[PDB]
C-alpha cells in the first residue's frame, strides 16, 4: 500500500493501526469483507447525485462536489437515473442501484442482436400502444436470458 | 455432476454447433475419393482414411446429442417462459377459460389447458401470485370452488408428469428442436450409408450470418417466385394445347428420316416435352424442332415461337430476377429508416433532435443517459428482485402499474427538461 | 518487378495494362460496384460448389449410366464412374451450358427412373442457372443505386 | 415504383390527417395526440 493512495496517519498507516487482528507478524483478508461501506455511499452518491440534477448553479454545493469526486467516480457505473411521470402530474427522475452481473451480461454477448432485432422489428411494423407493451416484453425475456446465463 | 454436465453442453452449445460443421466438412471432403469395381473407396496411397470416416461418423452422432442437450437446457426455458407469460395474462386481463373458452382453432389455446390444474404452473416466469389473482377477479361473479377445480443424490424418484406432457407438446412443435431432431436422425443413417453425412451442409445457413442475408432475398418473396412458376405452367399448358390440336407432325424426334417415329401424339408427352425443353433451351422451342420450310402453317408456326420465347424465356424470367433484386433494396431501406429514426427522435418519447440539439450534444445524452433503454431495464430488474415492503413512493407508484399493465408511467411528448426549463423552475 | 521480368520474356508487359483500374477515376467507380460487395459474390459462389456436390452425389448414387460421353455405340466406354470427375463434370459443363445438365447427357427415353430424372434436371435449373446467376447480378445493381 | 408508392401512403398517413393537413406534432405534445384525431374527432367513416 504505497502506489494508491497517499501515506498519512490518517490513509495508510490509518489501515495498519486498524490491522492489528492477529500476532504472527501477518495479517488475513478478512479487513475486506469487515469493511460494508459502499451501501452507504451508494446512498451518499445518490443523494449528492439528486441535488447537483435538481439544484444547479449552487457553488456552495460544486465545492462540495470537488471533495467527493473519488466516490462518484466510483459509483457511476452502478448508479442509474430514468424518468417517469409522477403522480403528482409531473416529470421525476428516479435514482437506483445497477449491479456488475448485469452490465457484464448486457454488454459483450448475442442480447445486442436481439436488441437489434427488436428495434428492426418495432420500428418497422410500429403501432399505438402495442409498442411500450413489446419493449417490456423484450426487457422480461432479456431478463430471464441475463439470469439463465449467470446460472453456471 | 449432472448439473455441472449440463451446464457445460449448454454454455457451449453454439462451438459445439460449429463443430459438426466442420466434421461433416472433413467427412464430405473424403467423399470425394470415393469410386466404383461396390462403392469401395481408392486413396492416392494412403490407407488412413476409411478409420478417420470411421469414427467420425461417432463423433457427429455424438456432437449432435451434445447440441440437442445444450438447447433443451439453454433455449427452451425462454419459449417456456413466453408461452406461461401469456397464458397468465390471456387469463388475468382477457379471462380466456372462464369466459371465451377458445377454438378448435387456435390449437395453442386448446393444448395449453391441462397446465391449468397443475401445481408448477408458474416454474420460470416469475409471478407465482396469478392464481390467486383470478380467485380474487372472478370469484364470486363465475364461482369460487368453481375456479379451484379448475386451477386447484435422491433424484429421480419424485417429479410432476401433468407438466411435461405439456412442455413435450410444447418443444417438438419447436422448429429448430425438430431441426436439431433432422440432423441427428441424418447422421445416425450416415452409418446405413455414409452418403446421408451430406445433408448436414445445408447447415451454413443457420451457421453464417451474411449468408441469411443473402438468402432473405429469396426467402421474401418466395411466395410471388411460386405463383409465377405456376402461371408459367398455366402458360405453357396453352401452348401445348395449341400444339397438340394443329402442330402434332412437327415433333418427330427421330434419327434420319426412313426410321422409326419417336413422337409426342399424346398431351401429356407435349406437356413434359414443352417443360422439360421449351424453357430449358434458350431459345424457346423452335430449336428443337422440325422447321417449317414450305407449310400452309408457316406464319402461324413463326408466331408461336418467338411469342413462346417473349413470353417465357424473356419476361418470366426477368420478373424471377426482378423479385429478387426488390428483395435486396426493400432490406436495404428498411435498415436505412431504422437508423434515420433513431438519429431523429428518441426512442421513448418522439422528441426530436432539435429540442436538444440546441444545447451542444443533447440529442447524445438524452439517448445515453437521461432515457436509456438499458436504464429502463434494470429498473424492472431492481424491482423483481426486490420486495415489495421495501419499496418507496416512486417504485410503489410504477409497480401497481406494472402487475396492472398501464404504461403510463413512461414519458410521452414530455421530459425533465420541457418540465423545469430552468426559468425559476 | 514485371517491367524487369519483361526482358526475360516480353509477354510480362501485359500484366501493366491493370493499371487503367488505378489510373482512370470513372473506371474505379465501374469497379467498386464488384468491389462493395465481393464478399457476398464470394459466397454465393461457395453456395454453389455446395449445390452442385449433392446434385453430383445423388448422380453418383443412382444416375451412373446415363453419363456415357463416348461416341456412337459400340465404342469404349468414357464415364464419370468416380465422384471426383462427376463433380468436376458438373461444375465445368453444368453451370456452364445454359440449360443445365440435360443438354449434356443421354435422354431418358423409357427408363423407370425417368420422372425423377427430369425433376433433377429442372431443378438443376431452376436452382443454379436461374436464382443464383441471378443473385449475383443484383448484388452488383444493388451496389449501383 | 410500387413499392415507392405505397411507403408513401404511409408515410403521408402517418404524418398528416387526411382532413386538415395539420401534422402529427400540434398533437403528439399530448400523448397520443395524433391516435385521437384519426379515430375520434375527425374519422372518415364518421363523416361518412
Ligand atoms: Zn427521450
Ligand atoms: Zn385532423
Amino acid at each position: 500500500m504505497e502506489s494508491h493512495k497517499h501515506y498519512t496517519q490518517s490513509e495508510t498507516e490509518f489501515l495498519l493501526s486498524c490491522a492489528e487482528t492477529d500476532e504472527n507478524e501477518t495479517l488475513d483478508y478478512e479487513e475486506f469483507v469487515k469493511r460494508p461501506a459502499k451501501d452507504i455511499g451508494f446512498n451518499v452518491a445518490v443523494l449528492l447525485t439528486n441535488l447537483s440534477e435538481h439544484m444547479p448553479n449552487d457553488t456552495r454545493l460544486q465545492t462540495f462536489l470537488e471533495l467527493a469526486e473519488s466516490v462518484l467516480n466510483y459509483f457511476q457505473p452502478f448508479l442509474g437515473r430514468i424518468e417517469i411521470m409522477g403522480s403528482a402530474k409531473r416529470i421525476e427522475r428516479v435514482y437506483f442501484e445497477i449491479s456488475e452481473s448485469s452490465r457484464t451480461q448486457w454488454e459483450k454477448p448475442q442480447v445486442k442482436e436481439s436488441k437489434r432485432q427488436f428495434i428492426f422489428d418495432v420500428v418497422n411494423e410500429g403501432g399505438e400502444k402495442e409498442k411500450m407493451e413489446l419493449f417490456v416484453n423484450f426487457c422480461e425475456d432479456t431478463i430471464f436470458e441475463m439470469q439463465l446465463a449467470a446460472q453456471i | 455432476y449432472q448439473q455441472k454436465l449440463l451446464n457445460y453442453f449448454a454454455r457451449n452449445f453454439y462451438n459445439m454447433r460449429m463443430l459438426a460443421l466442420f466434421v461433416a466438412f472433413a467427412i464430405n471432403f473424403i467423399l470425394l475419393f470415393y469410386k466404383v469395381s461396390v462403392h469401395y473407396v481408392l486413396e492416392e496411397s494412403s490407407g488412413y482414411m476409411e478409420p478417420t470416416l470411421r469414427i467420425l461418423a461417432i463423433l457427429h452422432t455424438i456432437i449432435s446429442f451434445f447440441c440437442i442437450i445444450g438447447y433443451y437446457c439453454l433455449k427452451v426455458p425462454l419459449v417456456i417462459f413466453k408461452r406461461e407469460k401469456e397464458v397468465a395474462r390471456k387469463l388475468e386481463f382477457d379471462g380466456l377459460y372462464i369466459t371465451e373458452q377458445p377454438s378448435e382453432d387456435d390449437i395453442k389455446g386448446q393444448w395449453d389447458r391441462l397446465v391449468i390444474n397443475t401445481q408448477s404452473f408458474p416454474n420460470n416466469y416469475w409471478d407465482k401470485f396469478v392464481k390467486r389473482k383470478v380467485m380474487d377477479k372472478y370469484g364470486e361473479f363465475y364461482g369460487r370452488d368453481r375456479i379451484s377445480e379448475l386451477l386447484g443424490s435422491a433424484v429421480l424418484n419424485s417429479i410432476d408428469v401433468k407438466y411435461q406432457m405439456w412442455k413435450l407438446g410444447v418443444v417438438f412443435t419447436d422448429n429448430s428442436f425438430l431441426y436439431l431432431a433432422w440432423y441427428m436422425t441424418m447422421s445416425v443413417l450416415g452409418h446405413y450409408n455414409n452418403f446421408f453425412f451430406a445433408a448436414h451442409l445445408l447447415d451454413i445457413a443457420m451457421g453464417f450470418k451474411t449468408l441469411r442475408t443473402i438468402l432473405s432475398s429469396v426467402t421474401h418473396n418466395g411466395k410471388q417466385l411460386v405463383l409465377t412458376v405456376g402461371l408459367l405452367a398455366v402458360v405453357v399448358y396453352l401452348y401445348t394445347v395449341v400444339a397438340f390440336n394443329f402442330f402434332r407432325k412437327f415433333y418427330n424426334k427421330s434419327e434420319d428420316g426412313d426410321t422409326p417415329d419417336m413422337k409426342c401424339d399424346d398431351m401429356l408427352t407435349c406437356y413434359m416435352f414443352h417443360m422439360y425443353v421449351g424453357v430449358r433451351a434458350g431459345g424457346g422451342i423452335g430449336d428443337e424442332i422440325e422447321d417449317p420450310a414450305g407449310d400452309e402453317y408457316e406464319i402461324y408456326r413463326i408466331i408461336f415461337d418467338i411469342t413462346f420465347f417473349f413470353f417465357v424465356i424473356v419476361i418470366l424470367l426477368a420478373i424471377i430476377q426482378g423479385l429478387i433484386i426488390d428483395a435486396f433494396g426493400e432490406l436495404r431501406d428498411q435498415q436505412e429508416q431504422v437508423k434515420e429514426d433513431m438519429e431523429t427522435k428518441c426512442f421513448i418519447c418522439g422528441i426530436g433532435n432539435d429540442y436538444f440539439d440546441t444545447v451542444p450534444h443533447g440529442f447524445e445524452t438524452h439517448t445515453l443517459q437521461e432515457h436509456n433503454l438499458a436504464n429502463y431495464l434494470f429498473f424492472l430488474m431492481y424491482l423483481i428482485n426486490k420486495d415489495e415492503t421495501e419499496h418507496t413512493g416512486q417504485e410503489s407508484y410504477v409497480w401497481k402499474m406494472y402487475q396492472e399493465r398501464c404504461w403510463e408511467f413512461f414519458p410521452a411528448g414530455d421530459c425533465f427538461r420541457k418540465q423545469y426549463e430552468d426559468q425559476l423552475n
